[PDB]
This record gives structure tokens, C-alpha cells and sequence, in this order.
């Protein structure tokens, strides 16, 4: 959609571990 | 005591709230001086400052 949106925060999880890769279980992915 | 973020600590001391008297205060690390009164403006559910 061409509309505008605001992405408010939901939750913060402090774990302090390095992350380098991710995997999922149609979807768009950006960087 | 590791480099991981702290998740357990000691308790805090809370006191009574005062109004119409410009005194010192400390909410979540914020320290200043001034009068305290209610307001008509409303914040967002997540915003705190």
C-alpha cells in the first residue's frame, strides 16, 4: 500500500547474545 | 557480573507525591526542579517523557 504507517515499539528483550542469521517458518524482506 | 544486561537487582524506595510546591524530584533518572500539576494533554500508551 501507498499509505503511511508508524511502527511503535512492542517489547524489549535484553539477552546480550550476538546474532548474525535469521530464518522464518508470501512475505517481504528488506535491509 | 557478566557483560549481559542486568536482569536482577535490589528494590527501590518510593515516597508520597506532592503538588503545588516546586521541590526536587527523581522519576526514572530524571532530576530537576519545578512546580507539579496535572495536565489536559494525553500521551501515547508507550511514550513516557
Amino acid at each position: 500500500p501507498q499509505g503511511f504507517s508508524a511502527l511503535e515499539p512492542l517489547v524489549d528483550l535484553p539477552i546480550g547474545i550476538n546474532i548474525t542469521r535469521f530464518q522464518t517458518l508470501a512475505y517481504y524482506v528488506g535491509y | 557480573l557478566l557483560h549481559a544486561p542486568a536482569t536482577v537487582c535490589g528494590p527501590k524506595k518510593s515516597t508520597n507525591l506532592v503538588k503545588n510546591k516546586c521541590v526536587n524530584f527523581n522519576f526514572n533518572g530524571l532530576t530537576g526542579t519545578g512546580v507539579l500539576t496535572e495536565s489536559n494533554k494525553k500521551f501515547l500508551p508507550f511514550q513516557q517523557f
